[PDB]
This record gives structure tokens, C-alpha cells and sequence, in this order.
């Protein structure tokens, strides 16, 4: 359950990155997702109709 | 239209759910290991500092 | 009176000082510095001098001081604001004139020029006396009246002659006691060691609760008396004033100097807005604060100052809640000692014994029948703010406190953010004293626990249904769980989020707590039998927005009134509740 | 008949040193000692007049290095005078010991009579010869369906019970406790209190009260307020007790060692006072050492019917096995019961992760006539499909529920059924063997036969 | 006689000794524990006592042996138990009447009573013996019948008088031999210090395989005679189950079972099960337990004690090579001896270097698995014996970068990586093979294309049908398994079922307790030819899913093939696989 | 601060003391420690660095007394820019607030490299009062925080979502944090801006809301400055 990653400064400092910009994708996919499904609820509604 | 939507949606989803669920968890416990090993050495050199 | 052999920073090595007990305060140097002994090899004895060591020559005097670091408990502790290890900071700015402390000051921790009256007790002359046995009695101050004194713990004998009724000095001598030889004289004060608990007769367990005003912390999660607490650091105000507790021992004050300069004005500002008309709240609660800038050593030894004068209070019979603050500081301060000392660092750089003294510091804690005779009980709540290092709860000194404390109130950033108070957030905060408050429950307050339990299934579904509005439509949910989300709704709103600035809401007592429970819960009964009815959620909203109304004025109602007039209140909300309900259908 | 009492009426003069040639730490060291022996104890006596208990634990040339247990703080160099007793630590042992509340230390605080020892016992004790070691190959009914299905527990087994701070570790190894019993037709329990707080203490005390074993029960409390020295000894007197009751009185002894955890933060603590190695995470090098000459004092012997079975319990930090006190326990011991924070959380009791969990001597007393024949396969197909609907879990809440498999879609069917009928558990409900056998083999029953790739399928073909 | 100084722990640092050698044996204190000096500072020598310290008064004697740690060699090590200082754990419970080790006990390291029937060997008076050379040989047990009694290495000469066939004791004169005008006697047993490897002629390149019995152990990261072998792996991965699988069903002589900081109760297993099993060797069934024996030395038992026990067991298998015979060491806890060198380095003050554990641990690791290997004896007549050392590394917290495991992965040849995941979930043998390695594979080609000529392109196949199902696995947990292609899903369904049937094996069920070479080889042919009628089938144009439904007696009769005792005979068990295949190839055809 | 002591205390006026580099007077604190035979803290640093720090940070602050005051400005330079280094973290634990330079900052743009998001102050209500400079002062501080926040989230959701799928919230805030980054922030090195000047022109950014989307300020102050 842990990325084979050899200790180091370097390699700390990597993941630190790394844990920030995949907590910036997943609000960013997370609201882009929210806006689809508003998107994709208005065009169920227009089939609908 | 709407079949594109659903489907962009779908990977959409699946994708947060995926970063989610295994990659915070996995580079949580990765941090947290690294953390571990460098205190490890730490502890290791002030050990031979001490002696 | 020994000499000093070796200074290299605050590491004092002095000679031809043989007789010094470990840990064992001296006087070192001719400014009269205190220091600790820390190991000794023969003649030489290490002393951790607490004060800035510059300017210590070779054979300056180092005095013995014979007892380890110990804390003058006793008359005068009340209205006193104090430093780590009990330094008199109001009499020292009152004696040296000037905003700095002066290196070496001996002012002594308590005021000897103060004349008490005193009265005493059932014990005369020629009776045997045991530790801790109530000879006196001291009038102190308004709030706090009957100041017990109480024999050493350590000391025993016969009454050999006691002082009679009148006003005295703290200094002059108030009861001898002779075992082996009339080699004791007993004042109003005497020194117990700081390290050192206080002794017991029997430890108790924690069955009566600490009413913290809050309706969220005395229902949801609850602390009893002698019982430890959490909290991530509203709550320390409510403590100090609206808690029962018969006396406070804040510890606090923070790392940050101004954050002491704050607590400091406001804890004598504050009045007692619990019971007690004119009383201010520093009547009876001692300040037991440390800046940063203060020495390591009063730092780490704070709260056990602070936990030593709880444990003097509760042996006297009164209920003690010792408001702790800053343990974050406190451990940065045993963390600093560890690295001074060349400990091994264990977790983080923190010390192998920091669990260890950290289990035992809470152990401290608790309800227990005070040594000797008259049989008395007292109680020491810990409420320690756990102060999570960097925002997340990875240090080993906040995992430590999670571990051994039973309650942990969770105040949560979002919450604040979201302008709510307490902001206590249901989902992680717990109190594992339930199961003990029953007993007291079934007492008093038979359906408080069933209640507190529907509350939490409820707070648990409005999560479930939150998940779900976000996930899915949120018209897509059933009729039911939409009756529970609007139910939990208006408790966050009303129930939870009573603030305490306005005096309607400003302590909700247990009876007003209870009421409001009482109606919360009858509320989500009905809207439950209307939805199982098969009558519309609409409909029924419309019905019964005037019982809504109603029950979320409750929560407004002045408790001032109290007694069957706040009950029979209620009981008329629950009556029209019940017929608006039946009425819809 | 018994010529060890002989050796009794022997009165030997101790020699009392006043000589301290200084105190640093939790040692105290001493010179111009006449012959030091390397483990004696030695009882100073303070200036106060309170009488401290050390034992030595470096002896150069006419020098000695005590550690004292109840702490350093008040020793001075002048007045101070150390008492050699010339015999290593050693608890009086009798038969009247069960029934009694004693201190870390030994003594006793049942405010009772000092015990009439019957022989003088070393804590230490001595390694049990493996060719005298009987394997323990008798299952307990310990009535939980998760240790008595999956993680069985012979009679001499030391498995011990894994858990995080606030898990009910305490109420699980008190329903053992009082379940403890053969498969196929009273245990005389020890427990050992090492650094708990005192409503875990007063609950223990209060549960034995209330089952009437307090009756067989010696309890060794130590709790936060006792000094962070005896934490070391507490374990051995403990477990010399047990040695006695089982290998000397022919009786078979439960054996408590509560918050492990703490006496291993002692045991950091005491080695880092010292200029010790600090091996993984601070812990001495030496913590394998000193955690086997605990746990390996348990099991069977040859010629004797005693059997001591050890159910230690252990706070894991961050409930992490990795950590080095979970992970050397598990090295040592002979299994372990995992309690499950994310179980509890769900609302499981008890809440026990069978998949860390684990059994070594379940190959041995899980058969044909000891259990049922089926008890093996069984167990071995339930570990298989309940990881397969963990990780079908997983993909569930990775790729939603839709995605998965008819076998996943099973697999999280046998999770909810399982999770929610057969771990789960009332805290005084004790279920047989049988029961909770049939029990999973309804859970299996759920699987299609094919499926069933573990059994084998002559008992597939006599069991489903 | 020297005498104690200073006693701190395991080490005695004992003054008045001047004349002490470097790892001489001593005996420190009046009950005579057993120790080897290790730092000689003046008149002072430190000591590692062997035994426990408890006890030890400043002014003990300390008496210098004169000659090093020696183990003691000969008749009736068989089936024995031993202390890790060789110390029949049997004889010194027939002495104290005691379930403990009594402190001080210097039983004999041989049953010394025992009479031996003695077959001179083609030796005789005046034939220039040399060292390492058999003059004569015992009969042991029915297993291990003629013991062949070795001259010492070492020990050379003309040989001037030899016993007689008959019965004889071990105490009592075998031989006398002649050298320099000097003459020297020689008994059944010989004496040989552990640190020292015992000679051979020429070492040789190994080739035979060891066939574990495991069936991942042997297709997958095959092992031969006379390699050393590294199980790394957390507590419960399965380590000294394979250890103990090994010896029971290896195809070795001899067994050298050595357990340093294992359980007490696992060497109680060990003696409780090994006499009941029975091995099919030497024409006879016989107990396991006659050609095994045990270095038991526990983890509650004195810590300096675990290299002595190490040393002892590479002795005993080195002795037993000697005799030209294919014995395997099995160590149970290299990282306990490792553990044990850390707590005598603290002890003594040397530098930590990593971990804590001395720096000189991986010239020890690495001098330890050298003696190790397939070798001709040192003397005539010819033979040739075989040391495969298996030792069961235990890292520090489940992680392999810990000192020790990563000197045994740079010393030894095969690695058996054991993953704590599937230790859990019970999917023994929990072999890792993504980071399991053997690097016998390519020399085993010989005896590959000698008896099983499709095994290495069958093993290699596996192999790789593993990794894509790894990288499947991989990117459908993150990616889902709704866009994967047919000939994926097929290598996916093979994998799972490989693993669930095949790398899977149950050592403690009766079908597969022991999975022999050719049943190995035979499961392993139906798998790939299972994967390979699937993909065969679904490119010529087959739904997968209805291929798998119509498959699914097929599949089921793939993975039950397990449960087929091998008991029943090479000959039976592989008729029954020859109509597997048939039969699962037809209904391939038909299905398609 | 002996001679901010001197002025403030026995002089009755204010300092603010501006100490510089305390990742170098660190390094110094390093050498001094080591230099008499002490092992070496968690990074190398002096285990007492703690209680050092605590002393020259401590040395500042108000007294009853006097009407003099010692403010601090503590200069950090962190190593890697990381916070999590000892005289980061032990200078956070002691003082109260922080005010963070971006390297981002930096290069996008002129001084200041200051970033709003991470840079706060602990007391700020207390300067930030009603008598003292203007009464709308934290509602528009807290209301600029939130806005650069929201406008952050929009200018990393234009690249996910498109920028004509972003809201109108989302637009206006993005023109918000480009105005924001380029105008209010942007500041010329000698260029002195008023307390009053500077809510002014926070007044003119926030402006271009309208007066509906402005939640954090109250609704009087805008009624009376928008
Ligand atoms: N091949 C196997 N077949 C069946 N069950 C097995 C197998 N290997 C291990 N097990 C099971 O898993 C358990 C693992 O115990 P084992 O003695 O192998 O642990 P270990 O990894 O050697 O531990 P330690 O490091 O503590 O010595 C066994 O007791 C048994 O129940
Ligand atoms: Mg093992």
C-alpha cells in the first residue's frame, strides 16, 4: 500500500509534490464531474422532452 | 449528446473515485513511510554521534 | 553550601556538595538562580540552572535547598497568578517595580504579610493526627470560603498544641505534632514535591458529570467529574466559569506571549456567569502561566504545578477542573529538556518517557476520597487541549493524549469557518463515559441516554443522506429521509449552534438540555409517524412549521426562570407538537 | 518428601553499603562493593526512609550499577545505605497466591497478609527444554466464532490480541477469559497489569468479580501512577506465577498481559536512560530478547499436565503492524487476534480482522477428532472469499458497483453476511465450535459449489 | 584460571587472562558456563557466554579451555537435538529430571554408552592415510546406514594399527596412525572448530535440483544441491513452513535443521511429527526423524548462543558432505543470529554502522553461505557431497531493505520473497513472484532436458503470463475492466486461476503436502495448455465469456487437478493427466 | 532587541524590530552548540534551538507599564522551502502569524512575492479594529482572502473545464485574481501605500462584484463603501 520509492530527501520531497497535485486533480475532477452531471441532467431533461 | 455525456461522466467518476481511494491512501503511506525511514537514519546517526 | 566547579551553558557542575538529594533544587550562583540536579558523580552534582546562566563564576555558592521541586500549597493560591514552577508574578512586579523578572528572585509563592482567620477544627490537643486530617479552617476570599487545612500527607503523630482562633500570619506556626520526639511545627502552608502525587486514601470512579454549559458537550459528548478530556484548541471561557467545578487550575496561557497577556485580562474581567451573582472568576481560579520566554524547566513543569495544586484543592473536598492549554508548548518544552539532556530521541525527536509521563500525568485525574479523617471527596477534571501539531494529529504527544484521555471534543476548522459554535464535529468526537453516566442518568434523567443515542443514529442518517444529495438528486431521496435530514437540520441549527454570547442561550443547564432533547426527539417521532401515515413531506412541513417554530424558540427560552416553569413549558411545546401532528393527519 | 525446605533455615547476613559513588538517571552506582553479584537486588534505603528495590546491572572491578524501580529522585550520595540481598529478584510463590491482588512489585495491595510462600522463585526463570515441551495440540472454545473457526487456540498457545488505543481490547480478552474452555471435555487465570489506566484496572477486577473467577485470578496490578521501572518486572512475576501453577500444581493457567505496548515503552525508556542501541523506532536492540523470555514462557511440558496459554494485549500506535512492537510480538508468539479499528467503526463486536489475524497452532488441534473434519477447508475458504470481497470492495468503491463481477458481486454478498452474522458477536453470547462451523458453512452455501476451490471435494461433497 | 571483571549482559570482560587466544573457549563462573573471547585488552579478554549470566560474581574463575569453539563430530548425530553448543537437549533432560536447561551442564555432545558396529574400510596397516580419508564406517540407523568415520582434517600419517570389525564405543581406540615418528589415536568421533570450514578437494558447479515439494518453490524459482537459498519475509508469510516442508520431502540425505530465535514450540513440532512421516528413500520407509538432526537454541535462550547454534548446524552439514552425502542446512532465523550479533556489538560499544547491526555482519553472512556448495570430499576414496543452505531471513517491521536481508539477497542465489498480503488470506506458499528470483534456472537446463524437457518453456511461460496478468491487474484497479481486450481477459482468468490452484499449495492437506517434480511438471502443462486452447480458441472467433461458460467443467477439472494424491504413483497420476489434457482439448473443440 | 528594550521600554516609543536571515543566525546557533561538544538535535540543529528562538522572539511584545512597543518581523530563509524544517516550524510555534514569499509570485511577477493563501497573522483582529485605521478593514481582508481563493480554484478550473463553461462566479473571480496578482499585490519597490490607500484600492478590485456576490463583508459596510 506504499509506492516503492527509495528514502531520500529528494524522493520525500517528490511525493510531497506528488500528494499535493493529486489532491488538486481530484477537487479539480470532482467539480468537473459536478458540472457534467448538471450538464448531463439538463440533456436527460431535453431528451425527455 | 447525452450517451458522449454519460460516458465522459462515467470515466470522470471513476477516475476521482481512483485517485481517491488508491492514490491518496498510497502516497499518504508512502510519505509516512519515507518519514519513518529518514527518522530512522536520523536516530541511527545520533546513536553513532553519541558513542 | 557547595561551590561551582564547571558551567558550560545552563549545565552547572558544582564541588565539594556532597548531601544533595536527586533532583533536589539549589540555589546557584550569588543571584540565589534555582537549578535542578540531574545526575551526580561523588562530590560533583549537575545542576540544570533554570534562569540564563551567564555571568556564574567558579565558587559561587550553590545553597541546598532540601527538597526536590515542590509547590507551597496552602492559603493565598486562589486570586494568584503564577510562572511554571510557581513563582508569585503579581507580588514580584508588586516588590521589584519594574516589567522584567529579575534573575534569582526569592519572593515567596504565597504572601506571608496576609493576616487569615482562622478557626480551628474538631481536632484538640493530645488527639492522634494522621496525614492529611482538616485541624483548621481559613476564611480566603468570597467565592471560595472554608479553606481546609490540611496536615502534610507525610506527616503523622499526636497533637502536641494547636493555635487558637484569630487572625495569623502564613509564616508563624500553627499546630505541633510530636512522634518520637516533638520535632514538627505545622503552619498554614506546607510544600509537597511536584513529581510527587498527592496521596489518597481510595481512588473513586468518575460517575458524575461535568456540566461545561455547552449543549453539545453535555449531551452528545458528556465528561464527568475527575475525568480527563481532549480538545484540539469558546470552550476554555466556558470551563473556567459555567463548569461546577468548585475551583479552576489554568495552566494555560499558551506558548504565545500575547495569547498570556490575553487570558491574563480576561480571566480577571470575567465574572461568575454561572451561579453567583458578584464573584469574579478569578475569585477561584489560579493562573498558572508560561510564555515562551520563560525558562524549559517551569515550562514542561506547568502542569504539573498545575496538577499538583488540583490534587491539594481536591483534598479538601472540592471538585477541581484544571483547564490545561498548550500541551503542544509543553511537549516542544520536554522535547527541548530531552535534547538538552542527550536523551535517545524515541518517535519524531520526542523522548522514550513522553507517553509514560504523559499516562501518568492523566492518571493523576480522578474522583477519590481524600487522606484522613473527616471522609471527604474530591474530584480533578483534566480538560487538556491537545494542540495538534502542523494541523493533523501525528505527533506522538497528541497521539499520547488521544490515547489515555477518554473524551476528545474535536473542535473542526470547517465548522469554525462555517461561523458555527462550538463547532464541535459529531462525527469524530467521542466520550467513552457514557456507559458510567448511566448510573446518574437513570437517577435523575432516565431518557437523556436513549435520547443522546437517537441523536447520534439521526446525526449518522443526516450523514448518509448528505452523501446521498451529493452523490444523486437530492429530490430523489425518500420521504423518510428527508424528514430526518430536515430534523437534523434544525438541531444543528438550534440544538448545536446555541452560542454563548447571548444570555438566553449563554450556559443551557442539564434540565434545559434535557427539555430541548425532549422535544427534538418528540419532533422526529411525529414526523416519522406522519411520513409512515402516508401523509405528503410537503404537507406535513406546512402543518407543522408553527411546531418547527416553536421548538427552535426553545432552544431561545431564558433558562432564567428554571425549575417546573422551563419543564412546564416544555410540556405545553410537546402537547401542541403532538396535536399540530395528530391535527395534520 | 520436599527437601527444598531444608535449604529455608539458613540465615545469611547482606552487607549494607553506604557507599555511593554517584546517581545518574534511573541508576544508581555504587563503589568499593565486596563481590557484586550481576542480577542481585539490592534495596536502598533513602534518606526519607523509604525503602527502594534495585537490581544490579553492570558490576566492573568493587563497582555496581543499580537501576532502582521506583525511580532515582531523591537519592543522595551521604545518607543513602544499600542492602545486597545476594539473590537475584524473587517473588514468594504459594498455591493461596490465586485469589489475590498484588502490586507491580509483588506486594501485595489486596490489604491481605504477605503470602506464605511456598518456594522462592526466580522472575527471570529459565528456558524450557524443547525436547521437554509438549506441542500444544488442544483446542479452546473460546466462543468467539472469529477465534474459534478461523484463529483456533490450543491449550498451550501464546497468541496475543492486537489492537489501537481505543478498541475494546479489554472487553474481547475478558469474554476469553471467561469462555475459556475444551472443545472436547477451569482455567486458573493470571493477569498481569502493566502501565493501564485505573478503569481498565477496576474493569477487570469488576468483570473476574462478576464471573466468579476472581477466585482463580492472582491479579498483578501496575497501573500509570506505579513507577516506569517495575513495568520490566511485573510480566516476570506474572509468568513465574503461571510457571508455578502449571508446572508445580498441575493446572491450567490463562495468562493476561495487558498494554505489552506500555512494558515495551518501559523498556524503551529504560534503554534509553542507558547508552543502548535503538534499534527500530527507539526500541532496544535487545526487545526481541526480553519479549521471548516473556512469551516463550508458555506452552506444555513433558510429564506435567499444566499448560499456560498467554493472551497478550498490544496497542499498536497507529494500528500499524509494521510497527516494532506489534511486529516482534508476532515474530515471537504464536499467532495473534487482530482488533479492527475500521470493524469497530462499522459497529462490529467484536471487531477482530481475521486476515491479520492468524493461528499457527490451528494445523495442529483443527482436524478430524479434534474438531470437525471440515474445520480446516472451512476456515481456509472463508479467508480466501472474505479477501476476495475486500478486494471487491475495493473495486467497487474505486470503479462503482456496476462494474463488477457475478464472483464480486458473491463475494461482497459473503462480506455483508459475514461481516454482520458471523464475526459479529454478542459480548456474552459464547457460540460452540459446531455452531459457528455451520454457520460458516452457510456463508459457503452462498458460493455456488464450483466455486469452492478449497475444500476438498470429498468434503464438498459430505458437507455442503 | 583467570577471573571475572565485569558482567554487563551477555559479555564477561575477564581480567587476569594473559595468554587468552581470539574465539578461545573458556569457562566463566564456578558453574562453567561456556564462552569465547572476543576482545583481548591487556590481561583483560572479553567474553561471550554461551550460557546465562544471572549469577556471575566479580572474582569467578574463568579457565581457558585452550582450543576454540569445536563441535564434535561423529556416530549418533543422526537423530539428535542439540543446544546450538551442541548439547544433547535429550541427554541433559535425563540428567536434571528437569523441564529446564540447568545452567553449567557439560553433557557429552555424543552419546558416548552407545556401542557402534565398526566395517573397517578398504584401509590397512600401513596404508598412507590422509586427511579427510575413510578408514572404516558405522552403521547408524536403518536410513543412514554406514556412517563412514572420516580421518580428521588436517591429520595426516602411515597407519600403524586399525580396529577390528565388531562393536565399539566412542571413547574406545578406532585407529593409530604414524606421522613424523609420532604416533596419534583416533576414536569414532573427531573434534573440528565451527569458525573454520571443513576442507574439501574442489568445489563443483551444482546441478541436480532440491526439489522442495512446494510447487512454486520448485517450477518457478527452482533450487539445486548445493546453493544457498533466502526467505525473507514477515512473521506469518510461511518461512518455517517451507523450511520444514523442505526437510521432510527434499530429496536430500541428510537434513541439518537449525533454529536460532525460533520457537520452542516449532522444534516440539519438529520432534512430535518428523518420526511419524516416512520417506521412500533407501528402499525402505523410515522415519524422517533418522536422517535429521536438530540445533535447537530458542529465542528466551542466552543470545550469544544463536552464532554458536548457526555454526554448529554448518558444521554438522559440512561433516555430513564430507561423507559424501547431499545434506541441506536450514537455518531458521539468519536475521535472529543477525539480531543476536547486534545485542553482543551493543553490548561490547563497537560502531552501530547500519540499523545498529556491525559492520562486520555481512562478511559473516557472507563467509557463513560460502561454506555452502556441492564439493568432492577431501580424501579417497572418491565422493561427492553437497551443502544447500536455506536459511529464512526475518526482516525488521515486513520490509526487505533491512541490513540483513539485503546482505543475504547479495550473497545468496535464490530468493524466495514472501509478500505479507498473501500470507495473509491464506494463500500459502506466499511467494512474491515479482521480486522472487532463482539464478539456478539456467544451469538446471541439463537435468531439465535430461527428465522434463518442456519444463523451462513451460516454467517461462508461467512466468510470463504472470507478469501480464500483473500489469492487467494493475492498471483495471485503477482504470476498470470494462475496456480490456478478449486475449486479456483470458490471460487474467489463467493467472487468477494459477494462482488460486497452482502457485497455491496447502502443505498440511494430504493432496498437497508434497507436490513431486513430475506432478509439478504434468499440473503445469495443463495450465499452459488450458491458457493456450483458450486463446487458441477465442482468436479463431469465440465470445470469451460464452467460451467460459460452456468451459466452466473444463476450468473446474483444471484447478481440482491438485487434489490428485500423488501417492497413487508417477504411473497413476499421470494417466489421469493425460486424459485431463485429452479431455480438456476436446472440449475446447467442441465448445468452438 | 537589547536596544528595542532600551527604546521601547525606558523611552516610551514603538520598533518593530526587523531581524534578518534566522535560517543564518541558526546556522550560528549550529556552530556555537557544536563547538562544545554537543550532539547535534533533529537537523543538525542545536536540541535547545527551541528555547534560543523562544528568547530573541519573546524579547518583544507591549507592557502595562510603558507606552512603548516591540514589534518583530523575523526574517525566515527557509531551506528547500520547506516548512517543515526546525527553524520554520520552532518560528511558527513561538511567534504569531506568518507571511509567506512565493517563489511563484516571484516569477510570475515584482515584488511583493507575497501569497495571501498561506500568509496569515494570528492578532490581525486586534489591529484591524473600528477607532483604529477603518471600520470595513476585516470584512474586506476576509472577503479579498476568499475571492483570491475562489479566483486560484477558477484559474486551475479553466484549463479542466473550459473557460466558457465556468460560471460567472468563477469569470469575475478569475478577473479578480488577475487585477488582484497585477494590481493590489503588485506593489513597486519604493512605491508607499497608506493603510487607507491600500483599502481603497482593495475597495476599487472588489468592485467589479456585484454587490449580491460580496458574502463575507456585512451588509452595512456595503452599503456605505461600495
Ligand atoms: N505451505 C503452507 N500450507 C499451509 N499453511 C501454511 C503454509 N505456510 C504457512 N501456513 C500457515 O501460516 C502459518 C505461518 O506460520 P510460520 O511458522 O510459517 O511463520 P513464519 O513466517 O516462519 O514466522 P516467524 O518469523 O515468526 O518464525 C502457519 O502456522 C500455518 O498455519
Ligand atoms: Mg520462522
Amino acid at each position: 500500500n506504499r509506492e516503492q520509492v527509495f528514502p531520500t530527501r529528494m524522493t520525500l520531497g517528490l511525493m510531497k509534490t506528488k500528494l499535493k497535485g493529486a489532491n488538486q486533480g481530484y477537487s479539480l475532477l470532482k467539480r468537473k464531474s459536478e458540472a457534467l452531471t448538471k450538464r448531463f441532467r439538463d440533456i436527460t431533461k431535453r431528451i425527455d422532452d | 449528446a447525452f450517451i458522449i455525456l454519460d460516458e465522459v461522466i462515467k470515466v470522470t467518476n471513476r477516475r476521482v473515485n481512483a485517485i481517491e481511494h488508491v492514490i491518496i491512501p498510497r502516497t499518504e503511506n508512502t510519505i509516512a513511510y519515507i518519514n519513518s525511514e529518514l527518522d530512522e537514519l536520523d536516530r541511527e546517526e545520533f546513536y553513532r554521534l553519541k558513542k | 553550601y557547595g561551590a561551582i566547579y564547571s558551567v558550560s551553558g545552563p549545565v552547572v557542575i558544582a564541588e565539594n556538595m556532597i548531601g544533595c538529594a536527586m533532583y533536589e533544587l539549589v540555589k546557584v550562583g550569588h543571584d540565589n538562580l534555582v537549578g535542578e540536579v540531574i545526575r551526580i558523580d561523588g562530590d560533583k552534582a549537575t545542576i540544570q540552572v533554570y534562569e540564563e546562566t551567564a555571568g556564574l563564576t567558579v565558587g559561587d555558592p550553590v545553597l541546598r535547598t532540601g527538597k526536590p521541586l515542590s509547590v507551597e500549597l496552602g492559603p493565598g493560591l486562589m486570586e494568584t497568578i503564577y510562572d511554571g514552577i510557581q513563582r508569585p508574578l503579581k507580588a514580584i512586579k508588586e516588590e521589584s517595580q519594574s516589567i522584567y523578572i529579575p534573575r534569582g528572585i526569592d519572593t515567596p509563592a504565597l504572601d506571608r504579610t496576609i493576616k487569615w482567620q482562622f478557626t480551628p477544627g474538631k481536632f484538640q490537643v493530645g488527639d492522634h493526627i494522621s496525614g492529611g486530617d482538616i485541624y483548621g479552617s481559613v476564611f480566603e476570599n468570597s467565592l471560595i470560603s472554608s479553606h481546609k487545612i490540611l496536615l502534610p500527607p507525610r506527616s503523622r503523630g499526636t497533637i502536641t498544641w494547636i493555635a487558637p482562633a484569630g487572625e495569623y500570619t502564613l509564616d508563624e506556626k500553627i499546630l505541633e505534632v510530636e512522634f518520637d520526639g516533638k520535632k514538627s511545627d505545622f503552619t498554614l502552608y506546607h510544600t509537597w514535591p511536584v513529581r510527587v502525587p498527592r496521596p489518597v486514601t481510595e481512588k473513586l470512579s468518575a460517575d458524575y458529570p461535568l456540566l461545561t454549559g455547552q449543549r453539545v458537550l453535555d449531551a452528545l459528548f458528556p465528561c464527568v467529574q475527575g475525568g480527563t478530556t481532549c480538545i484540539p484548541g469558546v470552550i476554555s471561557q466556558s470551563l473556567s466559569k459555567y463548569s461546577n467545578s468548585d475551583a479552576i487550575i489554568y495552566v494555560g496561557c499558551g506558548e504565545r506571549g500575547n495569547e498570556m497577556a490575553e487570558v491574563l485580562m480576561e480571566f480577571p474581567e470575567l465574572y461568575t456567569e454561572m451561579s453567583g451573582t458578584k464573584e469574579p472568576i478569578m475569585k477561584r481560579t489560579t493562573l498558572v502561566a508560561n510564555t515562551s520566554n520563560m525558562p524549559v524547566a517551569a515550562r514542561e513543569a506547568s502542569i504539573y504545578t498545575g496538577i499538583t495544586l488540583a490534587e491539594y484543592f481536591r483534598d479538601q473536598g472540592k471538585n477541581v477542573s484544571m483547564i490545561a492549554d498548550s500541551s503542544s508548548r509543553w511537549a516542544e518544552a520536554l522535547r527541548e529538556i530531552s535534547g538538552r539532556l542527550g536523551e535517545m530521541p524515541a518517535d519524531q525527536g520526542f523522548p522514550a518517557y513522553l507517553g509514560a509521563k504523559l499516562a501518568s500525568f492523566y492518571e493523576r485525574a480522578g474522583k477519590a476520597v481524600a487522606l484522613g479523617s473527616p471522609d471527604r471527596t474530591g474530584s480533578v477534571s483534566i480538560v487538556a487541549a491537545v494542540s495538534p501539531a502542523g494541523g493533523d494529529f501525528s505527533d506522538p504527544v497528541t497521539t499520547a493524549t488521544l490515547g489515555i484521555t477518554q473524551v476528545f471534543w474535536g473542535l473542526d476548522k470547517k465548522l469554525a469557518q462555517r461561523k458555527h459554535f462550538p463547532s464541535i464535529n459529531t462525527s469524530v468526537s467521542y466520550s467513552k463515559y457514557t456507559n458510567v453516566l448511566n448510573k446518574f442518568y437513570d437517577s435523575n434523567y432516565p431518557e437523556f441516554p436513549v435520547l443522546r443515542d437517537r441523536m447520534k443514529e439521526i446525526l449518522s442518517n443526516a450523514e448518509e443522506l448528505e452523501q446521498v444529495v451529493q452523490l444523486v438528486g437530492k429530490s430523489a431521496l425518500s420521504d423518510s429521509d428527508k424528514i430526518t435530514l430536515d430534523v437534523a437540520t434544525l438541531i444543528k441549527e438550534d440544538f448545536l449552534q446555541q452560542n454563548g454570547y447571548s444570555t438566553y442561550d449563554a450556559f443551557c443547564p442539564i434540565w434545559k438540555t434535557f427539555d430541548m432533547m425532549r422535544a427534538f426527539i418528540s419532533y422526529h417521532d411525529e414526523a416519522q409517524k406522519a411520513v409512515a401515515n402516508g401523509a405528503n413531506w410537503s404537507k406535513l412541513a406546512d402543518s407543522t412549521g408553527d411546531v418547527k417554530h416553536a421548538v427552535s424558540s426553545s432552544k431561545f427560552f431564558e433558562p432564567s426562570r428554571g425549575e417546573k416553569e422551563v419543564h412546564g413549558e416544555f410540556e405545553k411545546l410537546l402537547s401542541t407538537m403532538q396535536e399540530r401532528f395528530a391535527e395534520s393527519t | 518428601n520436599k527437601k527444598a525446605v531444608e535449604q529455608g533455615f539458613n540465615v545469611k547476613p547482606r552487607l549494607n553499603y553506604n557507599t555511593v559513588s554517584g546517581v545518574n538517571g534511573p541508576l544508581v552506582i555504587l563503589e568499593k562493593v565486596k563481590f557484586p553479584r550481576y542480577n542481585e537486588i539490592v534495596n536502598l534505603t533513602l534518606p526519607d526512609g523509604t525503602v527502594r528495590q534495585g537490581q544490579v546491572l553492570e558490576i566492573r572491578g568493587d563497582r555496581a550499577i543499580v537501576q532502582v524501580f521506583e525511580g532515582t529522585s531523591g537519592i543522595d550520595v551521604k545518607k543513602t545505605t544499600v542492602e545486597f540481598t545476594g539473590e537475584s529478584l524473587r517473588i514468594p510463590v504459594s498455591e493461596d497466591m490465586l485469589g489475590r491482588i498484588f502490586d507491580g512489585s509483588g506486594r501485595p495491595i489486596d490489604n491481605g497478609p504477605k503470602v506464605f510462600a511456598e518456594d522462592y522463585l526466580d522472575i527471570n526463570g529459565s528456558p524450557i527444554n524443547p525436547y521437554a515441551r509438549i506441542y500444544p495440540e488442544e483446542m479452546i472454545s473460546t466462543g468467539v466464532s472469529a477465534i474459534d473457526t478461523m484463529n483456533s487456540i490450543a491449550r498451550g498457545q501464546k497468541i496475543p490480541i492486537f489492537s489501537a488505543s481505543g478498541l475494546p481490547h479489554n472487553e474481547i480478552a475478558a469474554q476469553i477469559c471467561r469462555q475459556a474452555g475444551l472443545v472436547r471435555p477451569n482455567f486458573s487465570i493470571v493477569f498481569a497489569a502493566m502501565g493501564v489506566n485505573l478503569e481498565t484496572a477496576r474493569f477487570f477486577k469488576q468483570d473476574f468479580e462478576e464471573n466468579g473467577s476472581l477466585e482463580r485470578t492472582s491479579l498483578f496490578l501496575n497501573l500509570a501512577n506505579d513507577p516506569t521501572i517495575e513495568r520490566i518486572i511485573t510480566p516476570r512475576l506474572a509468568l513465574t506465577t503461571a510457571e508455578y501453577l502449571a508446572y508445580q500444581t498441575e493446572r491450567h493457567v490463562l495468562t493476561i498481559l495487558t498494554d505489552m505496548s506500555s512494558y515495551a515503552d518501559a523498556l524503551r525508556e529504560v534503554s534509553a536512560a542507558r547508552e543502548e542501541v535503538p534499534g527500530r523506532r527507539g526500541y532496544p536492540g535487545y526487545m526481541y530478547t526480553d519479549l521471548s523470555t516473556i512469551y516463550e514462557r508458555a506452552g506444555r511440558v513433558e510429564g506435567r499436565n499444566g499448560s499456560i496459554t498467554q493472551i497478550p494485549i498490544l496497542t499498536m500506535p497507529n494500528d500499524d503492524i509494521t510497527h516494532p512492537i506489534p511486529d516482534l510480538t508476532g515474530y515471537i508468539t504464536e499467532g495473534q487476534i487482530f482488533v479492527d479499528r475500521q470493524l469497530h467503526n462499522k459497529g462490529i463486536y467484536p471487531p477482530i480482522n481475521v486476515l491479520p489475524s492468524l493461528s499457527r497452532l490451528m494445523k495442529s488441534a483443527i482436524g478430524e477428532g479434534m474438531t470437525r473434519k471440515d474445520h480446516g477447508d472451512v476456515s481456509n475458504q472463508l479467508y480466501a472469499k472474505y479477501a476476495i470481497g475486500k478486494d471487491a470492495a475495493a473495486m467497487k468503491a474505486v470503479v462503482g458497483e456496476e462494474a463488477l463481477s457475478i464472483e464480486d458481486k458473491l463475494s461482497l454478498e459473503f462480506l455483508e453476511k459475514f461481516e454482520k452474522t458471523f464475526i459479529t458477536q454478542g459480548a456474552y453470547e459464547d457460540r460452540t465450535v459446531f455452531e459457528s462451523l455451520d454457520q460458516a458453512w452457510s456463508l459457503l452455501r452462498i458460493y455456488p459449489k464450483e466455486m469452492l476451490n478449497r475444500i476438498s471435494p470429498k468434503i464438498l461433497d459430505e458437507f455442503y
